[PDB]
């Protein structure tokens, strides 16, 4: 029985076999992998790749669909033409023998087929062929989910517990929230809602099991931090996505969370699709998100080493020169400053709000803009950075050169944001800000923020399930010895010195085999030394695809002397450049 | 800066990237909009721009026969990407001439959504590929400046506004590069195109880009995947660019070692031409009957 | 940052709850007018559901103890059997409407209602609409009861909608039942056969298992055809229940009438694409098929007017459809212009290179080769199937302009091209436009007539527009004198005696049906004649009524060309050229006249029953100054209810105002040379093109949602109507529940509600049944469609929704509500707040013998509207204002209803409840219908209900009230030394119907009350009278009955027949 599967979101195509890729745990025992024969061969996502400019969406489909399993060959100079289980990329004649299987995602706009995908879904409605994934488990095909005869309890069905970089594997857990069990020991029946796109080893390395009725409000981390990285949540079901509330938000406030099954565990690849540089990358979260909760409070619960604190330049550091300031700006206008207040807090918009603003925006350009345009290197040349603001304008207003990935959080900030506890002015002066923070946005699709934390935070989650010790090999530049005496500094034996731009840690002396030593230069690396710090801007900028996998990255790197002991009295200023190499 | 910024909740929900204005919001927001979602959704349904000799003018006017700038190259900024460039079979003389970037990447149309790395680094002077995912927006701003020389559409008048029976004022408008942005211009452009690109047939490519689908988020009971056009895919991965701002290698030789990477939102084509009619649209038939 | 600002972040915590637990949440109108975009994915309609269909599971609520030490075996657990008992055995077994608690079948619908137990708080399933800000968290809103019960039971009745699938039906080889074939599972095994159990001791379970008859258990009598095959439906006794059972039974009667047999889904396929497309069905007996696709005419026309609503009035809304029609014409005709042969027919005219002027370049220059690929004719010929939509107008820029004579050369082609591509627009005014450019072109020999002041001759043309200013002398030639107008007579004889008659012909198949509003349904006109499709090898003919028009203005511009006013200008050698162009003009052997009357017609009627967008036409007509149709208008409003019962309808409908520019020279060109393949058979070539589109059933998508958009149009007809008070014609069971906010506001609150229900319950997610609320009265909201001619009559043609069949689903919900609404933890009639320290048993919610006082009752007086209170000096007691506003004193008997009690709740609360706990008065509070919440207490035990019902007044506000609390004994095993408890509030009416039984795993209750398990909920399982069917549904709710599992295989059209 064939079945015909359309790619989904950041779908592994490379270093994962495809059923790594459609649902692992297909690849988990071997009395399970061996009953799948996968048909997605190599020449086809080239040979259809360019055919798909002119060819239509739905001309496409029906050229396509016609064709047999196993292909014959064609035609001069040989193009090819354009078991139990018979998976295949090839859209077939949808019948009784072959099921559209259905991840319950959105499809990525990289496969040229993906277009066919609104076409055969309503086909398969018209029939019951709309497989779900979990379906391909059990022994018999079955359309629907939690059938009669198989009460889904076997080891495949956890989808938990399981060179290995840059694709991590992804659950998208639906988790049943009971609220308060009151009433001699009887529980409220509560509610379901799934979260979609949350790392494996998350969950696995805080020994989350699939059926345990967990406590919840202590948040507790390991929640808050799967609702980090997270890509949305969805109320269980019917797709309205919702966000959830942490603070004291409604009554009956979900005490105990328990998660369920798991629907859809597959591996996604997250190379470098939002991040692009291995410079620096900021995002633009809201004012009351949880920036707390994974700059530090991730990076406590391990003792490697996925940050360092002194990048992750975080928001509101340019109130390090402003809150008492932006409140010094309106103690005069009264009644259209508390009047005007209501109107964030509430659905509609007034006149109000146009004098707060307006004496906000007239405020931002004259003590920020120079404040952060003055704040160059600190963003975009300590190394690796990362960084936080409040909008996309917060850091173009200065011309700072960073990726501005804009962030939505699925936990509601606002009424985290009128939970705040010893906060500079009111609460309110936080809702005055945060309206004011809100407007400059500049209307781009807000990028969901977990896509973001599953690529830096991402293959960090890997580390403690890899069995094997790391390897740190070091991108480093060197600097020439005579370029440092001729600034009044003073260097030891007069030789050639190695600043390491950026560490990072293969895992089985791969990337040294053939990325050691083969000096890539097309980011030069230019480094400049000053009173106590210094910083490496890469003028051809560094991208983050040619990094090769397995590599693994640390977030906020920052830069440091191979031998800091060489040098003697840090005398003076001095900016000077260098090729680089990994070692 | 914007004494009247457009509220967050006066765009919908997200479709992919771009965002639709509300119908709620009139203002020089709105008229705005709507002449700019109008005259999209006349490009879209044309039958001009599917001759292949309009697709090899369109080519060419990409590659500037006269102008250009110092573009960097293109393999530099490719390794976000998988494919390799071109190379000199025998010794190669131009270097990165915006005629040899066409040169380096011409495999599929001078362009392959297998090249989605167009937002990489932008406008290098003190791209045909950036040029051509602008495709759509300066064919709206050729419908906008349809009644758009100087010898015979310039003298001529200048004489006749200078006659002491009429007075005439002249407008000047200072920095017309630096006052496109997106958060107020360059996003209702982006929106009002994605918007009229819907009467074309929605599974039809335009010049050499495919029609993929979009997530399309803007109602909250029933996100639902749409396959959008051709034109709107462009329309995507410019609100990915407009938004991000324009990249600047300026790498001056007057001073020594002043090497650079700078973002701004200035191009140094003609829509800060085309919003000017009708800005002046709105003026005097809308704003200045209101209050004067 | 003081008390302004506080209040409104207090205000805003707690009315946030609405971005958690309720999927639909109403009238979050930030977009409440949402474009039609086309791409209708269809809903998705079958879903099995191999669970047993029920739902209403029986809680054990308060459980039965673990008592050990002291007086053991009183108790009796199945769980020290290690087995699971088929009813629940808890100290208290309520009955709750918990949706699909044990579907454990294929999928899920979503959108499903839970009631939590009554000792729970249950009031989150009655804030679904008319509370979020209004009301806070822990109260319900009685002057909104109706609307948010009928919301309650809507997602009742929709999360129901399952397709019943039976599972394996394993013979039972225990000793049990010995050989009886149930239906095995892994849990709901035991628990959906309760006469399957093991009874071991006698239980209060047990001595009612114990009646259990033994043949009321399994399969009854399995229906199958083909031997060897899957069954067709089996007939099965299980626990279900008759109220999800009859939702369940009428949704499979949906789909049952809305899908036909093989030998007639053929023919519609056939008739839908005009009998080429070739397909053969199996003259063999499939037995189990359920097509849902093909939906009634009277349906298909309300999806139809509903796709005219909610998209843009204007001309936003005629592109895509026209265009999405255009591309897929272009696509597959047989016809491909050409025109080098225009180009050598007209160059080769030998003319002389000594003229300042060369007749033949003008032609030539403003016939142009702009890169046009001639789309314009295909968005003319397109623009035919929409003509109530939009109407090609001639372009304004092409006309031959004023303050230019007849002999400019230009300013000539230009009249002669508008006149050859007149008919080719469907525009109502382009006759008239068409002469006008002649008369105003020769405006100084010939003057004539025109109709009106502010116009005169030499206007432009293209302001005639209206149909009052057509000259009179064109709507009658015999007003020209030939004396002063002999050339401009004989236009106006020419256009009135060459331009084509409209004709008609078939779409379609008319067992489908069609969407057509205002033509008869499967016909479509067109404004030339037509023939059927040929299948011979076709040429260019010349007796078409198409070149009939062309070669009847090229010879009258050539009569035009050898005036007298012509030849006296123009040079006699280049009027040789220009008759000499014009004669090798109509000469040309075109494709395209014989393409218009005999291919294009039956292009047209294939495309229309593909496209995503059915055709909407209105009639043609031709040269009629009476019958031109001024506008074609569509209302979302019903004028009879609105006052508008009389006015003209350019005021109660919309009017589609949508103009496609077209341009003559890129016609005239695809019009005069047009040419085909030699060997071109027209059938075989549609066939070949016609085969993919017809490949699948995705073409029924059109036809399958229409079914939905009428059934979720009634249902937002009757909620809306059913909650504000008699609305239109639909009956109202609940009506007894008090609604008091029935204003337009609310209205869209609930139409919100039942769009985003049928939106979610379906999957479906274009913009079905949002168009309404546009002008922000859908209490009205009923369809119609009309066009307004010029002479006045006005075809009006309501369009109501069609006999739906989830409208009497609701219908049956609402009717065993009103006597099971215990079950849905609502209850009926009053409370009453007397003072009672009964040292025995209570029962609060089962009143035994008659309620003291009821209203109108010897000394029993009603409080007054405001529930004031006037003190009394030094001594007296101070009296309460009562209803005929005369001071009462409050000792005595008092009726509180309770819109006074919620706006006196610091009155009542110090002055006249001090004296309801010194035993002193007893007042009635008047609600109608309320939540209840029954909290519990042991009975041995000091317990007073006083701190509890304080607390019941502590949340009344003028808002809502919370929901009434009572203090009901768990009754105890065994005979106890019950302290004397202090109890007040009780119930009037017997709000106890959900007690399903009391301390069941017992051997008998010794205290509390002994309410065993009722035989009148079980008669399928313990009655020997009874008959399968017999599911008394209006009155009671039943809990095991004889249901069907149907068995059905959906196919594709593949499925069906073989398309190739």
């Amino acid at each position: 029985i064939t079945i015909v599967v359309i790619p989904t979101a950041h779908f592994s195509w490379t270093d994962t076999n495809f059923l790594n890729s459609v649902d692992y745990r297909l690849t988990s025992q071997p009395k399970i992998r061996d009953r799948f024969a996968v048909y997605a061969p190599g020449w086809l996502r080239r040979q259809l790749d360019e055919f798909s400019a002119s060819l239509t969406a739905s001309e496409l489909l029906q050229a396509l669909q016609t064709i047999p399993i196993p292909v014959k060959a064609r035609c001069l100079l040989l193009p090819k033409p354009k078991r139990e289980f018979c998976l295949t990329i090839l859209p077939s004649l949808l019948g009784p023998r072959t099921f559209l299987l259905d991840v319950d995602a959105d499809r990525d706009a990289s496969y040229p087929l993906s277009v066919l995908w609104p076409q055969l879904r309503a086909l398969a409605l018209k029939s019951r062929l709309l497989l779900p994934p979990v379906a391909l488990l059990r022994r018999v095909v079955d359309p629907g989910l939690k059938p009669t005869w198989s009460a889904d309890s076997d080891a495949a069905f956890r989808a938990l517990r399981l060179f290995d970089f840059s694709a991590l594997p992804v659950v998208d857990i639906i988790c049943l929230l009971e609220s308060e069990p009151d009433d001699h020991g009887r529980i409220a029946p509560g509610t379901r809602l799934t979260i979609h796109s949350v790392p494996t080893d998350l969950l696995t390395s805080l020994s989350i099991q699939e059926g345990v009725r967990y406590p919840l409000r202590q948040f507790v981390h390991w929640v808050l931090l799967a609702l980090l990285m997270s890509d949305d949540v969805t109320i269980s079901g019917t797709r309205r996505s919702v966000k959830l509330e942490t603070a004291h938000a409604s009554a009956r406030p979900f005490v105990h969370i328990t998660v369920e099954r798991c629907a859809s565990a597959r591996i996604i690849d997250v190379r470098g699709s939002p991040a692009m540089y291995a410079n620096a990358v900021c995002l633009t979260l809201p004012k009351g998100s949880y920036k707390s909760t994974i700059i530090d409070t991730l990076p406590a619960m391990f003792s490697d080493l996925p940050i360092l604190e002194q990048a992750a330049v975080i928001d509101s550091d340019a109130l390090g020169d402003f809150l008492e300031r932006l409140e010094n700006l309106d103690p005069n206008l009264l009644d259209r400053a508390v009047a005007s207040i209501l109107s964030p807090t509430s659905d509609t918009s007034d006149d109000a709000v146009t004098t707060v603003l307006d004496a906000f925006n007239a405020l931002y350009r004259e003590i920020m803009t120079p404040a952060q345009r003055a704040r160059l290197p600190l963003l975009t040349q300590q190394g690796r950075v990362l960084a936080f603001a409040h909008s996309d304008y917060e850091l173009l207003s200065a011309n700072i050169p960073i990726q501005v990935v804009r962030g939505s959080i699925p936990i509601d900030h606002v009424v985290n944001l009128l939970a705040r506890r010893n906060r500079v002015g009111g609460t309110a002066l936080q809702v005055l800000l945060d309206y004011c923070y809100r407007t400059q946005a500049s209307p781009l699709a807000p990028t969901p923020a977990g896509r973001l934390y599953k690529q830096l935070f991402g293959p960090w989650l890997m580390v403690p399930r890899l069995s094997e010790p790391l390897i740190k090999l070091r991108l480093v530049a060197s600097a020439p010895a005579k370029v440092l005496r001729a600034a009044g500094w003073t260097i030891d034996g007069d030789p050639p010195l190695e600043v390491s731009c950026l560490c990072a840690y293969v895992t089985d002396r791969a990337a040294a085999t053939a990325l050691i030593e083969r000096r890539l230069d097309s980011r030069a690396l230019v480094t400049v030394g000053g009173d106590q710090l210094m910083f490496v801007e890469y003028a051809p900028p560094l991208p983050l695809v040619s990094i090769p996998r397995t590599f693994l990255l640390p977030v906020t790197y920052v830069v440091h002397w191979v031998p800091p002991q060489r040098v003697l009295l840090n005398g003076g200023n001095v900016s000077f450049t260098s090729g680089l190499e990994w070692t | 800066d914007i004494k009247d910024p457009i509220p967050p909740s006066a765009w919908t929900g997200p479709i992919g990237n771009v965002r639709y204005l509300l119908p709620s919001v009139q203002g020089p927001a709105r008229h705005l909009y709507d002449t700019w979602r109008a005259a999209a959704r006349q490009i879209a349904q044309d039958p001009q721009w599917h001759d292949p000799l309009n697709q090899a003018i369109m080519r060419a006017q990409y590659v500037t026969a006269r102008g250009g700038s110092s573009a960097s190259l293109k393999f530099a900024l490719k390794v976000t990407g998988i494919v390799l460039p071109e190379y000199d079979d025998s010794k190669v003389k131009k270097s990165s001439k915006i005629y040899q970037a066409a040169q380096i990447a011409r495999i599929a149309f001078m362009l392959l959504i297998a090249a989605i790395h167009a937002e990489v680094t932008m406008g290098i002077r003190n791209n045909v590929i950036q040029q051509a995912i602008s495709a759509p927006h300066t064919l709206v701003a050729n419908y906008i400046n349809k009644h758009m020389v100087v010898t015979d559409k310039v003298i001529p008048l200048i004489l006749y506004a200078s006659t002491p029976p009429n007075t005439v004022v002249n407008v000047d408008i200072k920095a017309c590069d630096a006052s496109i942005t997106y958060n107020y211009f360059l996003s209702v452009i982006c929106g009002a195109m994605h918007e009229g690109f819907e009467v074309g047939n929605a599974d039809a490519a335009f010049m050499g880009v495919p029609s993929t689908i979009v997530s399309d988020r803007r109602s909250p009971v029933a996100p639902y995947s749409r396959p959008i056009s051709g034109l709107q895919t462009m329309v995507q991965h410019l609100a990915d660019l407009y938004a991000a701002g324009f990249r600047y290698s300026v790498s001056d030789a007057f001073s020594s070692g002043n090497k650079f990477s700078f973002p701004t939102s200035t191009f140094p084509s003609t829509e800060h031409t085309a919003n000017n009619s009708t800005m002046m649209e709105y003026f005097l038939n809308v704003h200045a009957p209101s209050h004067v | 940052a003081t008390p302004m600002i506080n209040n409104a972040i207090r205000s805003f915590l707690t009315a946030w709850d609405d971005i958690r637990i309720l999927s639909p949440d109403v009238s979050s109108k930030s977009l409440s007018a949402y474009l039609d975009s086309a791409v209708a994915n269809g809903p998705e309609l079958i879903i099995e559901d191999t669970g047993l269909c029920t739902s209403f599971m029986l809680l054990d609520n308060i459980p039965s103890a673990h008592l050990t030490k002291e007086l053991i075996g009183f108790t009796w657990f199945m769980q020290m059997y290690q087995m699971t008992p088929p009813l629940p055995e808890g100290a208290v077994n309520r009955i709750v409407c918990m949706t699909n608690w044990a579907s454990l079948g294929d999928e899920g619908r979503g959108l499903e209602v839970r009631l939590p137990p009554p000792t729970d708080s249950s009031v989150h399933a009655y804030k679904t609409v008319l509370s979020r800000g209004y009301i806070d968290n822990a109260q319900f809103n009685p002057l909104a009861l109706r609307s948010n019960v009928l919301l309650m039971l809507l997602q009742f009745t929709l999360s129901n909608l399952k397709i019943n699938k039976s599972s394996t039906f394993t013979s039972d080889v225990t000793t049990i039942t010995s050989g009886r074939m149930i239906r095995a599972f892994p849990e709901l095994l035991a628990l959906a056969y309760p006469g399957r159990a093991v009874l071991p001791t006698q239980t209060k379970n047990a001595q009612f298992l114990s009646t259990a008859i033994a043949d009321r258990i399994g399969r009854l009598d399995r229906a199958n055809l083909i031997g060897g095959e899957v069954s067709a439906m089996v007939e099965c006794m299980e626990l279900c229940d008759a109220l999800t059972l009859h939702i369940r039974e009428t949704y499979i009667m949906l789909l049952r009438s809305m899908h036909q047999d093989p030998t007639q889904i053929v023919q519609i396929v056939n008739e839908c694409a005009n009998n080429l497309l070739n397909s053969t069905i199996p003259i063999s007996l499939r037995p189990t098929i359920l097509c849902p696709w093909f939906a009634s005419s009277e349906d298909l026309r309300l999806q139809q007017v509903m796709h005219l609503v909610n998209i843009s009035s204007n001309t936003a809304a005629a592109l895509p459809l026209v265009e999405a029609l255009s591309t897929l014409l272009r696509s597959v005709t047989p016809l491909v212009l050409d025109p080098t042969v225009l180009t050598n027919a007209i160059t080769t005219i030998s003319e002389s290179t000594t003229q300042t002027i060369s007749p033949i370049s003008e032609i030539l220059r403003l016939l142009q080769p702009m890169g046009n690929d001639y789309a314009a004719f295909w968005k003319c010929i397109a623009s035919w199937a929409y003509n109530g939509l939009v109407t090609t107008v001639l372009s304004e820029d092409a006309f031959p302009d004023s303050s230019q004579s007849i002999t400019h050369l230009p300013s000539m082609w230009k009249c002669l091209f508008l006149t050859l591509a007149g008919p080719m627009t469907s525009d109502p005014h382009s006759p008239v436009k068409v002469f006008m450019a002649l008369a105003n072109l020769l405006a100084q020999p010939e003057p004539i007539a025109i109709g009106v002041p502010g116009m005169h001759q030499t206007t432009p043309a293209s302001q005639f527009s209206h149909p009052g200013v057509w000259p009179p002398g064109f709507l009658n030639p015999q007003l020209i004198n030939p004396q002063q107008a002999p050339l401009l007579r004989a236009f106006a004889e020419h256009i009135r005696a060459n331009w084509p008659q409209p004709s008609e012909f078939g779409y379609g198949s008319t067992l489908q049906g069609s969407a057509n509003l205002f033509i008869p349904s499967n016909r479509m006109v067109y404004p030339w004649p037509n023939q059927p499709l040929p299948r011979l090898t076709v040429a260019p003919t010349y007796d078409s009524a198409m070149s009939n028009w062309i070669s009847t203005t090229i010879a009258f511009f050539i009569r035009v060309v050898n005036s007298v006013n012509m030849t006296a200008t123009v040079n006699d050698l280049t009027r040789r050229t220009m008759t000499g162009v014009m004669t090798a003009m109509r000469q040309v052997k075109t494709m395209t006249p014989f393409y218009i009357q005999h291919m294009c017609p039956t292009e047209l009627s294939v495309l229309a029953s593909v496209t995503v967008t059915p055709p909407f036409q209105v009639p043609f007509t031709r040269l009629v100054q009476n019958d031109v149709i001024t506008n074609v208008l569509v209302a979302r409003v019903d004028p009879a209810q609105r006052g508008d019962a009389a006015v003209d309808i350019r005021a109660t409908h919309a009017t589609f105002a949508a103009a496609l520019p077209v341009d003559p020279a890129a016609i005239v060109v695809a019009m005069l040379c047009g040419q085909t393949e030699t060997n071109l058979i027209p059938s075989h070539h549609y066939g070949k093109a016609f085969a993919p589109l017809f490949a699948s059933n995705a073409m029924f998508t059109r036809n399958q949602r229409a079914v939905i958009t009428r059934e979720a149009f009634v249902c937002a007809r009757s909620a809306v109507a059913q909650c504000q008070d008699a609305g239109f014609l639909v009956p109202r069971p609940l009506d007894a529940l008090r609604q008091f906010d029935v204003t337009s506001a609310a209205a869209a609150e609930i139409m919100h509600a039942v769009n985003d229900a049928f939106k979610t319950a379906f999957d479906l997610d274009g913009a079905l049944l949002d168009g309404l609320a546009l002008y922000g009265d859908p209490r009205i909201a009923d369809l119609s469609a009309a066009y307004l001619q010029y002479g006045g009559n006005v075809v009006r043609e309501h369009v109501p929704p069609g006999p739906s069949h989830i409208h009497r689903a609701l219908q049956q919900v609402e009717s065993t509500f009103m006597a099971e609404m215990n079950l849905f933890n609502v209850a009926r009639g009053n409370l009453y707040l007397v003072q009672t320290a009964t040292n025995g048993n209570w029962s609060p919610m089962a009143p035994v013998a008659a309620p003291p006082f009821v209203r109108g009752g010897p000394n029993v007086r009603v409080v007054g509207r405001f529930g004031t209170i006037v003190p009394r000096p030094n001594g007296l007691e101070p009296q309460l204002i009562d209803d005929g506003n005369v001071p009462r004193d409050i000792a005595g008997d008092w009726v509180y209803p309770s819109d006074v009690l919620q706006v006196s709740v610091a009155v009542f609360r110090d002055y006249v409840w001090p004296m309801v706990k010194a035993g002193r008065t007893r007042v009635l509070v008047e609600l109608g219908h309320y939540v209840y919440t029954l909290h519990y207490y042991d009975p041995q035990i000091s317990l007073d209900e006083a701190p509890i019902l304080e607390e019941w007044l502590s949340k009344i506000n003028p808002a809502g009230i919370p929901p009434v609390p009572f203090c009901i004994p768990i009754p105890q095993v065994y005979p106890c030394i019950t302290a004397r408890r202090v109890h007040y509030a009780f119930t009037s009416e017997n709000n106890n119907d959900s007690l399903f039984s009391t301390n069941a795993a017992s051997i008998d209750t010794a205290f509390g009350e002994n309410a065993a398990v009722s035989p009148l909920r079980w008669p399928g399982l313990v009655d020997p009278n009874y008959r399968v069917g017999t599911n008394d549904l209006p009155n009671r709710i039943t809990l095991y009955n004889s249901l069907y599992r149907y068995n059905f295989t959906y196919p594709t059209l593949d499925g069906i027949m073989y398309v190739r």
